[PDB]
Protein backbone atom coordinates (compact mmCIF):
# COMPACT_ATOMS: atom_id res chain seq x y z
CA UNK A 1 0.00 0.00 0.00
CA UNK A 2 3.06 2.17 0.41
CA UNK A 3 4.56 3.92 -2.72
CA UNK A 4 6.06 1.79 -5.28
CA UNK A 5 9.33 2.73 -6.39
CA UNK A 6 7.95 4.47 -9.83
CA UNK A 7 5.70 6.42 -7.42
CA UNK A 8 8.71 7.31 -5.56
CA UNK A 9 10.28 8.25 -9.04
CA UNK A 10 7.55 10.42 -10.03
CA UNK A 11 7.11 12.13 -7.05
CA UNK A 12 11.10 13.69 -6.18
CA UNK A 13 11.12 14.14 -10.34
CA UNK A 14 7.63 16.33 -9.62
CA UNK A 15 8.83 17.93 -6.49
CA UNK A 16 11.82 19.01 -7.83
CA UNK A 17 10.43 20.29 -10.86
CA UNK A 18 8.14 22.05 -8.96
CA UNK A 19 10.74 23.26 -6.65
CA UNK A 20 12.06 25.34 -9.59
CA UNK A 21 9.23 28.15 -8.47
CA UNK A 22 9.64 31.77 -7.16
CA UNK A 23 10.75 32.04 -3.68
CA UNK A 24 7.25 32.37 -1.54
CA UNK A 25 9.08 35.22 0.72
CA UNK A 26 10.27 37.45 -1.84
CA UNK A 27 6.30 37.79 -2.97
CA UNK A 28 5.19 37.84 0.99
CA UNK A 29 7.78 40.38 2.27
CA UNK A 30 7.29 42.89 -0.85
CA UNK A 31 3.16 42.73 0.11
CA UNK A 32 3.94 42.83 3.44
CA UNK A 33 7.08 45.90 3.79
CA UNK A 34 4.62 48.77 2.84
CA UNK A 35 0.75 49.37 1.28
CA UNK A 36 1.23 50.07 -2.24
CA UNK A 37 -1.21 52.07 -4.56
CA UNK A 38 -3.63 49.72 -6.59
CA UNK A 39 -1.59 51.11 -9.62
CA UNK A 40 1.64 49.58 -8.27
CA UNK A 41 -0.42 46.27 -6.95
CA UNK A 42 -1.72 45.75 -10.94
CA UNK A 43 1.85 46.14 -12.39
CA UNK A 44 3.49 43.27 -9.69
CA UNK A 45 0.54 41.43 -10.58
CA UNK A 46 1.00 41.53 -14.14
CA UNK A 47 5.10 41.17 -13.60
CA UNK A 48 3.56 38.16 -11.13
CA UNK A 49 1.86 36.34 -13.36
CA UNK A 50 3.88 36.39 -16.58
CA UNK A 51 6.67 35.24 -14.56
CA UNK A 52 4.16 32.59 -13.06
CA UNK A 53 3.38 31.51 -16.79
CA UNK A 54 6.89 31.09 -17.59
CA UNK A 55 7.38 28.93 -14.72
CA UNK A 56 3.97 27.04 -15.42
CA UNK A 57 5.21 26.46 -19.08
CA UNK A 58 8.74 24.60 -18.00
CA UNK A 59 6.97 22.89 -15.73
CA UNK A 60 4.63 21.31 -17.78
CA UNK A 61 6.84 20.55 -20.35
CA UNK A 62 8.81 18.46 -17.68
CA UNK A 63 5.55 16.51 -16.71
CA UNK A 64 5.77 12.68 -17.84
CA UNK A 65 4.80 11.77 -21.06
CA UNK A 66 3.44 15.57 -21.87
CA UNK A 67 5.71 16.28 -24.74
CA UNK A 68 4.04 13.04 -25.95
CA UNK A 69 0.61 14.86 -26.92
CA UNK A 70 -1.19 16.07 -29.45
CA UNK A 71 1.05 20.02 -30.61
CA UNK A 72 -3.12 21.50 -30.09
CA UNK A 73 -3.81 19.52 -27.02
CA UNK A 74 -0.52 20.77 -25.03
CA UNK A 75 -1.97 24.59 -25.81
CA UNK A 76 -5.46 23.32 -24.54
CA UNK A 77 -4.03 22.19 -21.29
CA UNK A 78 -2.09 25.07 -20.64
CA UNK A 79 -4.29 27.58 -21.42
CA UNK A 80 -6.95 25.85 -19.75
CA UNK A 81 -4.95 25.55 -16.82
CA UNK A 82 -2.74 28.58 -16.38
CA UNK A 83 -5.03 30.94 -14.12
CA UNK A 84 -6.14 28.16 -12.10
CA UNK A 85 -2.78 27.18 -11.28
CA UNK A 86 -1.68 30.56 -10.65
CA UNK A 87 -4.48 30.82 -8.13
CA UNK A 88 -3.04 27.53 -6.61
CA UNK A 89 0.20 29.26 -6.08
CA UNK A 90 -1.26 32.37 -4.46
CA UNK A 91 -3.54 29.76 -2.30
CA UNK A 92 -0.46 27.66 -1.53
CA UNK A 93 1.74 31.18 -0.70
CA UNK A 94 -1.38 32.38 1.39
CA UNK A 95 -0.95 29.35 3.67
CA UNK A 96 2.51 29.69 4.06
CA UNK A 97 3.61 30.75 7.98
CA UNK A 98 4.27 33.72 8.58
CA UNK A 99 5.18 35.36 12.33
CA UNK A 100 2.04 36.81 14.67
CA UNK A 101 -0.52 38.73 12.50
CA UNK A 102 1.28 39.12 9.52
CA UNK A 103 -0.75 36.23 7.53
CA UNK A 104 -3.91 38.90 8.69
CA UNK A 105 -1.49 41.81 7.15
CA UNK A 106 -0.83 39.94 4.11
CA UNK A 107 -4.79 39.65 4.02
CA UNK A 108 -5.83 43.20 4.39
CA UNK A 109 -3.41 44.12 1.89
CA UNK A 110 -4.65 41.96 -0.60
CA UNK A 111 -7.95 43.08 0.29
CA UNK A 112 -6.90 46.57 -0.62
CA UNK A 113 -4.76 45.72 -3.88
CA UNK A 114 -7.15 46.66 -6.12
CA UNK A 115 -8.90 44.12 -7.06
CA UNK A 116 -12.59 44.28 -7.72
CA UNK A 117 -14.77 43.86 -4.43
CA UNK A 118 -17.03 41.14 -6.03
CA UNK A 119 -13.67 38.86 -6.47
CA UNK A 120 -12.54 39.04 -2.64
CA UNK A 121 -14.90 37.04 -0.95
CA UNK A 122 -15.02 33.64 -3.43
CA UNK A 123 -11.11 34.43 -3.84
CA UNK A 124 -10.20 34.47 0.04
CA UNK A 125 -12.49 31.67 1.31
CA UNK A 126 -10.57 29.41 -1.39
CA UNK A 127 -7.45 30.40 -0.15
CA UNK A 128 -8.69 29.44 3.69
CA UNK A 129 -10.17 26.04 2.36
CA UNK A 130 -7.00 25.31 1.32
CA UNK A 131 -5.42 26.12 4.47
CA UNK A 132 -7.62 24.22 6.49
CA UNK A 133 -6.61 21.27 4.69
CA UNK A 134 -3.04 21.80 5.64
CA UNK A 135 -1.42 20.70 2.22
CA UNK A 136 2.14 19.45 2.04
CA UNK A 137 4.35 20.55 -0.60
CA UNK A 138 3.97 17.49 -2.43
CA UNK A 139 0.49 17.71 -2.59
CA UNK A 140 0.72 21.37 -3.95
CA UNK A 141 2.84 19.62 -6.46
CA UNK A 142 0.80 16.86 -7.64
CA UNK A 143 -2.64 18.65 -7.24
CA UNK A 144 -0.39 21.74 -9.91
CA UNK A 145 0.32 18.64 -11.89
CA UNK A 146 -3.42 16.93 -11.88
CA UNK A 147 -4.64 20.68 -12.68
CA UNK A 148 -2.48 20.79 -16.03
CA UNK A 149 -3.53 17.46 -17.07
CA UNK A 150 -6.92 17.71 -16.51
CA UNK A 151 -8.62 15.86 -20.26
CA UNK A 152 -12.12 17.17 -18.68
CA UNK A 153 -11.04 20.33 -20.63
CA UNK A 154 -12.99 22.07 -23.25
CA UNK A 155 -10.87 22.08 -26.98
CA UNK A 156 -9.34 18.59 -25.83
CA UNK A 157 -9.21 16.57 -28.79
CA UNK A 158 -7.61 13.30 -27.55
CA UNK A 159 -9.01 13.25 -23.84
CA UNK A 160 -7.56 9.90 -23.10
CA UNK A 161 -4.19 10.61 -23.74
CA UNK A 162 -4.42 12.89 -21.16
CA UNK A 163 -6.33 10.57 -18.85
CA UNK A 164 -2.82 7.79 -19.36
CA UNK A 165 -0.58 10.70 -18.06
CA UNK A 166 -3.16 12.12 -15.10
CA UNK A 167 -3.82 8.68 -13.32
CA UNK A 168 -0.47 8.14 -12.03
CA UNK A 169 -0.24 11.70 -10.55
CA UNK A 170 -3.93 10.49 -9.13
CA UNK A 171 -2.61 7.28 -8.21
CA UNK A 172 0.58 8.92 -6.09
CA UNK A 173 -1.48 11.52 -4.66
CA UNK A 174 -3.92 9.43 -2.99
CA UNK A 175 -1.40 6.90 -1.79
CA UNK A 176 0.35 10.36 0.08
CA UNK A 177 -3.26 11.26 1.23
CA UNK A 178 -3.45 7.42 2.89
CA UNK A 179 0.27 6.55 4.27
CA UNK A 180 0.91 10.61 5.49
CA UNK A 181 -2.62 11.38 6.52
CA UNK A 182 -4.39 8.03 8.01
CA UNK A 183 -6.49 10.28 10.17
CA UNK A 184 -8.15 11.81 7.72
CA UNK A 185 -8.99 8.94 5.16
CA UNK A 186 -11.54 11.74 3.05
CA UNK A 187 -8.23 13.65 2.02
CA UNK A 188 -8.05 12.44 -1.17
CA UNK A 189 -11.48 13.33 -1.66
CA UNK A 190 -11.43 16.91 -0.34
CA UNK A 191 -8.12 17.55 -2.12
CA UNK A 192 -10.26 16.58 -5.61
CA UNK A 193 -12.86 18.84 -4.26
CA UNK A 194 -10.77 21.95 -4.00
CA UNK A 195 -9.84 21.13 -7.62
CA UNK A 196 -13.82 21.76 -8.96
CA UNK A 197 -13.69 25.06 -6.71
CA UNK A 198 -10.50 26.26 -8.77
CA UNK A 199 -12.25 26.34 -12.22
CA UNK A 200 -15.01 28.60 -10.29
CA UNK A 201 -12.19 31.87 -11.28
CA UNK A 202 -11.92 30.76 -14.96
CA UNK A 203 -15.80 32.19 -15.64
CA UNK A 204 -14.53 35.89 -14.61
CA UNK A 205 -10.79 35.65 -15.22
CA UNK A 206 -10.85 38.77 -17.57
CA UNK A 207 -12.64 40.83 -15.79
CA UNK A 208 -11.07 40.28 -12.26
CA UNK A 209 -8.03 41.75 -14.11
CA UNK A 210 -10.23 44.32 -16.45
CA UNK A 211 -11.97 45.18 -13.32
CA UNK A 212 -8.78 46.38 -11.44
CA UNK A 213 -9.28 49.82 -9.92
CA UNK A 214 -6.65 51.38 -12.09
CA UNK A 215 -7.38 53.71 -14.94
CA UNK A 216 -5.43 52.15 -17.77
CA UNK A 217 -5.02 47.96 -17.72
CA UNK A 218 -1.67 47.49 -19.43
CA UNK A 219 -0.37 43.60 -19.94
CA UNK A 220 2.32 41.87 -21.48
CA UNK A 221 1.96 40.06 -24.55
CA UNK A 222 2.09 36.62 -22.95
CA UNK A 223 -0.20 37.55 -20.11
CA UNK A 224 -2.49 38.72 -23.29
CA UNK A 225 -2.31 35.20 -25.10
CA UNK A 226 -3.31 33.14 -21.38
CA UNK A 227 -5.25 35.66 -19.77
CA UNK A 228 -8.20 36.72 -22.15
CA UNK A 229 -7.31 40.24 -22.07
CA UNK A 230 -6.77 43.35 -24.56
CA UNK B 1 -3.82 31.74 -32.47
CA UNK B 2 -1.30 31.42 -28.88
CA UNK B 3 1.86 32.53 -30.99
CA UNK B 4 3.70 32.82 -27.90
CA UNK B 5 2.67 29.56 -25.96
CA UNK B 6 3.14 27.31 -28.84
CA UNK B 7 7.43 29.04 -28.91
CA UNK B 8 7.50 28.33 -25.58
CA UNK B 9 6.19 24.79 -25.72
CA UNK B 10 7.87 24.63 -29.33
CA UNK B 11 11.86 25.39 -28.10
CA UNK B 12 14.59 23.64 -26.93
O1 LIG C 1 4.88 32.63 -9.60
C1 LIG C 1 4.37 32.60 -8.37
O2 LIG C 1 4.90 31.89 -7.53
C2 LIG C 1 3.21 33.46 -8.03
C3 LIG C 1 2.55 34.20 -9.04
C4 LIG C 1 1.48 35.02 -8.71
F1 LIG C 1 0.84 35.73 -9.68
C5 LIG C 1 1.08 35.11 -7.38
N1 LIG C 1 0.04 35.96 -7.00
C6 LIG C 1 0.21 37.29 -6.78
O3 LIG C 1 1.29 37.81 -6.93
C7 LIG C 1 -1.00 38.09 -6.36
C8 LIG C 1 -0.71 39.47 -5.73
C9 LIG C 1 -0.25 40.45 -6.82
C10 LIG C 1 -0.04 41.87 -6.24
C11 LIG C 1 -1.31 42.37 -5.50
C12 LIG C 1 -1.71 41.39 -4.39
C13 LIG C 1 -1.98 40.02 -5.03
N2 LIG C 1 -1.78 37.28 -5.41
C14 LIG C 1 -3.09 36.91 -5.53
C15 LIG C 1 -3.96 37.26 -6.67
C16 LIG C 1 -5.05 38.12 -6.48
C17 LIG C 1 -5.84 38.45 -7.57
C18 LIG C 1 -5.49 37.98 -8.83
CL1 LIG C 1 -6.43 38.40 -10.22
C19 LIG C 1 -4.38 37.17 -9.01
C20 LIG C 1 -3.59 36.83 -7.95
N3 LIG C 1 -3.47 36.24 -4.48
C21 LIG C 1 -2.43 36.13 -3.63
C22 LIG C 1 -2.27 35.48 -2.40
C23 LIG C 1 -1.05 35.54 -1.78
F2 LIG C 1 -0.91 35.03 -0.55
C24 LIG C 1 0.02 36.25 -2.34
F3 LIG C 1 1.20 36.30 -1.69
C25 LIG C 1 -0.11 36.85 -3.56
C26 LIG C 1 -1.33 36.79 -4.21
C27 LIG C 1 1.75 34.39 -6.37
F4 LIG C 1 1.42 34.52 -5.07
C28 LIG C 1 2.80 33.57 -6.71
Amino acid sequence: MELTPDQQTLLHFIMDSYNKQRMPQEITNKILKEAFSAEENFLILTEMATNHVQVLVEFTKKLPGFQTLDHEDQIALLKGSAVEAMFLRSAEIFNKKLPSGHSDLLEARIRNSGISDEYITPMFSFYKSIGELKMTQEEYALLTAIVILSPDRQYIKDREAVEKLQEPLLDVLQKLCKIHQPENPQHFACLLGRLTELRTFNHHHAEMLMSWRVNDHKFTPLLCEIWDVQ
Amino acid sequence: DHQLLRYLLDKD
